């Protein structure tokens, strides 16, 4: 999923000149860029045709996981509305009942699509001048230590490509017992393995179950990094060009080849890390980049 | 079944050699080799014995031959023990070995696999690199500061275990100490890497490597650069860095649904093939 | 910088499941009283609860000598070891409980603590 | 509907849809290829696992192809491959069962029943490279192929555990789960009286057996940029030393992906999990297109692999093509036809383009009673002028090579044929490998630029030339070894046109007795003439014109029957008819005096003689065919007269 900056400042263009007011939203996302990623794409599943076409049987693997997981919480979903309304003493609260007092899989489980960003050209920006500071060539040493979490635009030279590897994300687990499925969300670089249950039904009860993970039911994602060396050109006099660790996730991966002249778009983010253990003066962060988009050179 | 089987293992082996040895006659050796056999070592006390395959091979019809040559490690203290009865009905601080000699057939280090573990095959091969002589305990005397400190007892075995949990000290079976390092029966030992024959090796193939251990009485009869025969019997020995080899790892979590509660100290496994040898003869 | 992670779930397959009698499967052997008990002509337990919450009684009275006719093992193993049972009970009561609050208050016009059982009889003047 | 969870499919849909292509086959697969015996395969491919008692019935990809029903089937194995193969063991279990009822008295019938079956698919399409693989395509079924390194010792695997305790010592055992063994509290008089302490002795207990095998790669089709890589895999029971390092093997499998831990002390396991393959059926056997190896080799596991079934290794004669060999066996022009069909590409050498050919009927494997081990290589040098596609005659020499190496110039060292000793990765350890005549242990070394070696590197081809060994005898292992193959170089002169009135012993930088230590050498000039130049650019330009391949009758693959076939069927025997006239022809040689001939030329007329007598199916010699191979070496002497 693309999304520009343009068509948002061409509508922020059309509302003022139409109607009232609308709130600014280029340099709203410009700002911390990083919540809007979810919380942008929640509201894209709101509306769906969703039928649309008949399922093909040799579409997708992950397709039939999802077909299941929305029909499994539908059946479900079902059940519940149906033994409340046996048992009484307008049906909104009743639909609210049946919202509260069931285990769900979450939406964020089942997905499918991923989402890109993409920086506003200085085309519109001319025509209109806003905050259009996102979109200049700019040098790691032009990277001052008070752009984090901003939205960038950097350039130079692929150098050190490593090879694509998945990355796991979440992690299912089968109960055995209870006949739940356990997810442990990581976000760091190591993590653990979990106890023997955390079901609420395993839970009260005097034999708790055993677990194990699952391989086909987890979650990955396309996994890759390069470094990027300075430009040579805007190098001051007597210096040597330095590099810059940038991950790549997704669907963007399997399109740089090293040793090339590409523009780098992105948004700049530490990571959790530290030198020598004597070295630490208490808080060192170390940062990188998170890649968005590339548009090359030649 | 299996405590009487082995044990009727044991007895028609005591029936065997307490019966006539050698059918041949006054030309030649008439009777009772395997009874010359103790009472010739009455002689030298030299505590072992030379017994032959090829004269087990006859009696039973095989029916016994093919019930101790796939697993002998069941049958340890079966042979040994019978034995020891035998020795007293005769002969009067004894310890025994047991060897072999005269296998049939002889394999390489290619035609092993881990169902041949308990099993008797012979290997040949390449000795290089002897080591030193080290003793090994196989008798602990460890009992904790309650008053009966004096338990001859276990980790005979290939395991540092020495305390058994039941006594009838005030010590208990968390209670565990030290091994009483004077009072106890030990054996030495050299570790010897066999290499395997040129002989046999096939294309794109480099000659293989292997650990073996000589215990007690066969500790010297090797020699780097020599062709030699072994012991048909074969042990494994746990290994450590065979880790991220890659694979499915085996664990010993244990169960929990047992005891009603109101933390992990599980483990895992992965070993190695290794050998184990009682006679070499270094014919070749 | 990260956040905490999390941990969640949901039963699916319905499978490895004995009739044990034991901790999940008492609890839900209430519901079937509370809400499905009813005497001649009149079901009170239930009529008695939807009073007690615009009374703010968060309580609830028991006939222990009117249980044994409902149900033979439940009042047997409560006169065994009552302690664990007691507190599994008062789950049975408010998960009925959170049910009719909403039933209150959605159909014609946030906080609710645990509950109290009271229990009383005439058998025995030991 | 029934179902399962992970997929969707059901038994009952696949089994009996299973048992219908089990009763029908009637070409279909010919029909795509349009014909250019129509009983099914499977009753008769059944019956030879019934009579002989051989387990591992295998079948390729297309077959569910062709046949219209079952198409939705073929799918289903390419998105599930844990589940549906296990299916079908049943109901091939069950169509065991099917034909037993026929003659009722039957291999006694309930034990046959009881072994176990189980099928290897393979040939299962090949679409892309091991690089293009997302993240998605974790458990799918993929053909590679490649060459391989080395060889780890066997990795045991508990399959039953074994448990005592210590009073009264009852003996109950636990089999391994799919990920763990547990193990209970309390064992002597059931789980009562709170007996002892639980045992366990690992040497009681039962096993397994896999084997790690690290390969690398040749993606045809490359993408850009592309270095080599290499990968590992983990074979299991049967498939223990189904393997040599450097053979070309295609490989059917499915990808996995699992954790590995950290410094071996903790829990916690790294993300990013280390990727291999979890292969399925193996393509050790030859293929149908290049050449066949010799069985003088693998006679080792010739003597052995009759203990259990295994996979064949030999490419199967069939039958009515037998009649067909013996058809073109009594061909008149075959001394003319078989080299002018080798490489249609050049127009030209059909004495050197005859010893290619002879170098693959090479010689008798003469081994005494005790001693002689009398090879039968031969070896040769060609060189002279550029500009003769020299490199590719032996880019199509490198591919009919079933262990071809092509090595170069000045990319090597001493230490760079033998004994590659370095450090492993991952069990972090220092493993020794296998050089670059080990890999080429039987088959053909290629050499390029020859007079651009040192003095250490073709200093080591003095021991294979003569002895054929290799002595090793450094830190690692001191142990000597052999490793045959067919030695052939090449090399420019000095000038880049040999000029006349100088010596041809001149002008190319050898050791004159180390350059006639070689069997056959070749000189290949220009010639001014006009004759030929017209035939050249007619000849060139058509493989270029009308892009497509096109008087001659060129058999494909006859000839790579024909050879293999004539390899292990022909031992030419040199009786005495031939020795009048070999020792009278080798007299002649020794007279001129004043390049020389030494007792290699002896030794190198005999070995090339019989060959030509494994040609056209001689396993005798006579008096005539010994002309021509004199006239190969003078076939040179005619081209050194200057």
């Amino acid at each position: 999923v693309i999304i520009d900056l343009d068509d948002i400042l061409q509508y922020q263009n059309e509302k003022f000149l139409q109607g009232t007011q609308a709130d600014d939203l280029v340099s709203a996302i410009q700002q911390n860029a990083n919540h809007f990623t979810e919380l942008f794409c929640r509201a894209i599943d709101n509306n769906m045709p969703l039928p649309t076409k008949e399922i093909d049987y040799k579409d997708d693997v992950l397709d039939v996981i999802l077909n299941q997981r929305r029909l499994r919480n539908e059946r479900m979903l079902s059940d519940r509305t149906n033994e409340i309304r046996s048992e009484n003493l307008m049906n909104d609260a009743l639909r609210e009942v049946v919202e509260d007092e069931t285990e769900l899989f979450p939406p964020n489980l089942t997905r499918r699509y991923f989402l890109y960003f993409k920086p506003l050209s200085q085309n519109c920006a001319r025509r209109y001048r806003k905050k259009a500071i996102s979109s200049k060539p700019l040098s790691v040493r032009q990277i001052k230590g008070d752009f984090l979490g901003q939205l960038i635009t950097v350039r130079g030279i692929i150098t050190r490509v490593s090879d694509v590897k998945p990355a796991v994300e979440v992690i299912a687990y089968t109960c055995d017992q209870c006949g739940y499925e356990v997810f442990q969300e990581v976000n760091s670089r190591t993590f653990t393995p979990l106890s023997e249950c955390t079901s609420e039904e395993c839970s009260q009860n005097q034999t708790k179950g055993q677990l194990f993970m699952s391989t086909r039911a987890s979650k990955f994602s396309a996994f890759q990094e390069c470094k990027i060396q300075e430009l040579s050109q805007q190098v001051p006099v007597g210096h040597i060009p330095r590099s810059l660790n940038i991950h790549v996730n997704g669907t963007l991966v399997r399109s740089l080849s090293p040793g090339d002249i590409v523009d780098v778009t992105g948004i700049f983010l530490p990571a959790p890390y530290t030198g020598f253990k004597a070295l630490k003066a208490g808080l060192l962060t170390e940062t990188y980049l998170e890649a968005q988009f590339v548009r090359q050179h030649k | 079944v299996d405590d009487v089987t082995g044990e009727k293992v044991r007895e028609a082996f005591e029936q065997f050699l307490e019966d006539f040895s050698v059918q041949s006659t006054d030309t030649g050796e008439v009777e009772k080799v395997y009874r010359a056999q103790i009472e010739f070592m009455k002689i030298y006390d030299l505590n072992t014995i030379y017994i032959d395959y090829q004269h087990l091979s006859m009696r039973e019809n095989g029916a016994l031959a093919m019930a101790i040559s796939e697993q002998y490690y069941r049958f340890l203290p079966f042979l040994q023990k019978g034995l020891r009865r035998v020795v007293r009905k005769y002969a009067p601080e004894r310890v025994f070995q047991i060897s072999f000699f005269n296998l049939p057939t002889v394999h390489r280090i290619r035609d092993i696999r881990s169902e041949k573990i308990g099993s008797l095959l012979s290997i040949s091969g390449t000795v290089t690199r002897t080591s030193e002589v080290r003793p090994e305990l196989y008798k602990a005397s460890f009992t904790c500061d309650m008053c009966r400190a004096i338990v001859d007892n276990v980790e005979q075995s290939f395991k540092y275990t020495e305390p058994t949990f039941c006594p009838n000290p005030s010590c208990e079976n968390r209670a565990f100490w030290t091994l009483n390092v004077t009072r106890s029966r030990f054996l030495d030992w050299q570790k010897v890497r066999i290499q395997e024959n040129a002989n046999e090796i096939p294309t794109g193939s480099m000659p293989r490597t292997l650990d073996v251990i000589l215990r007690g009485d066969s500790v010297e009869r090797a020699k780097p650069g020599d062709r030699c025969k072994f012991t048909g019997v074969e042990i494994v020995v746990p290994d450590v860095t065979q880790l991220g080899l890659p694979g499915v790892k085996p664990s010993s979590t244990l169960d929990t649904r047992g005891i009603s509660k109101t933390s992990l100290g599980v483990r895992d496994l992965t070993y190695k093939i290794s050998f184990l040898a009682c006679h070499v003869i270094s014919i070749g | 910088s990260f956040d905490r992670p999390e941990i969640y779930s949901a039963p699916v397959l319905q499978g490895e499941s004995p009739n044990d009698d034991d901790n999940t499967e008492i609890i839900k052997s209430f519901k079937n009283f509370i809400l499905e008990f009813r005497l001649d002509s009149q079901f009170i337990y239930r009529d008695q609860l939807r009073n007690n919450i615009l009374v703010k009684n968060y309580s609830l009275t028991v006939n222990m000598e009117h249980l044994i006719g409902y149900n033979e093992d439940i009042y047997k193993k409560l006169s065994d070891e009552p302690s664990d049972i007691i507190p599994l009970f008062e789950t049975a009561i408010t998960q009925v409980a959170k049910r009719i609050s909403i039933l209150s208050r959605a159909q014609s016009a946030n906080s609710l603590p645990t509950f109290q059982l009271i229990l009383n009889s005439n058998a025995n003047q030991i | 509907l029934r179902i399962i969870w992970g997929t969707n499919v059901s038994i009952q849909e696949c089994t009996t849809n299973f048992r219908n292509f089990l009763m029908s086959f009637k070409y279909k697969f010919r029909k795509i290829l349009d014909e250019r015996d129509e009983e099914l395969y499977y009753i008769k491919q059944l019956n030879e696992m019934r009579e002989l008692g051989t387990s591992n019935l295998n079948l390729d990809a297309r077959n569910l192809l062709a046949y219209k029903q079952t198409e939705d089937l073929y799918h289903q194995l390419l998105n599930y491959p844990q589940e549906v193969i296990s299916i079908m063991d049943q109901t091939i279990k069950d169509c065991m069962v099917s034909l037993i009822v026929d003659n009722n008295l039957d291999y006694d019938l309930d034990e046959i029943e009881t072994k176990f079956y189980k099928v290897r698919p393979y040939n299962v399409g090949s679409c892309k490279g091991m690089r293009e693989l997302n993240p998605n395509d974790i458990d799918k079924l993929i053909n590679l192929k490649g060459l391989v390194l080395r060889s780890t010792p066997v990795i045991p695997d508990m399959k039953v555990a074994f448990f005592k305790c210590n009073v009264c010592d009852h003996t109950m055992a636990v089999e391994i789960d799919r990920g763990v063994i547990q193990e209970p509290a309390r064992c002597e008089r059931i789980d009562c009286n709170e007996p002892n302490s639980m045992s366990l002795i690992h040497n009681r207990c039962s096993f397994a057996d896999k084997q790690v095998i690290k390969l690398q790669e040749t993606p045809d089709f490359v993408p850009d940029g592309q270095t080599p890589h290499s990968i590992s895999l983990c074979v299991y029971d049967e498939l223990v030393d189904s393997c040599r390092a450097g053979d070309r093997i295609e490989v059917t499998g499915t990808f996995r992906s699992i954790p590995i831990r950290a410094n071996s002390r903790q829990r916690v396991l790294k993300s990013l999990y280390k990727t291999y393959v979890d292969v399925v059926h193996v393509k050790k056997v030859s293929d149908k297109r290049l050449d066949v190896d010799t069985s003088t080799i693998e006679q080792e596991l010739m003597q052995n692999k009759v203990d259990h079934n295994e996979v064949e290794e030999v490419r199967q004669i069939t039958d009515q093509d037998l009649a067909k060999i013996r058809e073109v066996a009594a061909r008149e022009d075959l001394y003319s036809l078989l080299a002018r069909s080798i490489a249609p590409s050049i127009y030209e050498l059909e004495d050197v383009k005859k010893g290619i050919l002879l170098q693959l009927f090479g010689g008798t494997n003469k081994t005494f009673t005790k001693g002689g081990r009398y090879r039968g290589d031969i070896n040769i040098l060609l060189c002279g002028d550029p500009s003769t596609s020299k490199s590719q005659i032996l880019q199509y020499v490198h591919k009919i090579t079933p262990r071809g190496v092509y090595t170069s110039g000045k990319g090597s060292s001493a230490v760079g044929l033998t004994a590659y000793i370095t450090r492993d990765v991952d069990t972090k350890q220092l493993v020794l490998e296998s050089g670059a005549l080990v890999l080429s242990d039987g088959g053909v070394c290629c050499i390029d630029e020859f007079d651009k070696m040192s003095d250490s590197t073709r200093s080591v081809l003095h021991e294979v030339m003569e002895q054929q060994t290799i002595s090793i005898a450094k830190a690692g292992i001191i142990t000597t070894l052999n490793a045959r193959s067919s030695i052939l170089a090449s090399a420019n002169p000095i000038g880049s046109r040999y000029n006349p009135n100088l010596p041809v012993t001149e002008n190319i930088d050898l050791p004159p007795p180390l350059l006639s230590r070689f069997d056959l050498v070749y000189l290949v000039l220009d010639k001014v003439d006009e004759k030929n130049d017209r035939e050249l650019a007619k000849h060139l330009t058509n493989l270029y014109l009308e892009d497509k391949p096109e008087d001659d009758v060129l058999p494909v693959e006859f000839l790579t029957m024909y050879i293999s076939y004539a390899k292990e069927h022909i031992h030419p025997i040199i009786t005495e008819a031939a020795k009048t006239e070999l020792v009278r022809a080798y007299v002649g040689m020794r007279k001129m005096g004043d390049i020389t001939a030494t007792t290699r030329q002896l030794e190198s007329m005999i070995r090339l003689a019989e060959a030509h007598a494994k040609m056209k199916l001689k396993n005798v010699v006579e008096l005539e065919d010994v002309q021509e191979a004199v006239r190969l070496i003078r076939s040179a002497i005619k081209d050194y007269a200057t």
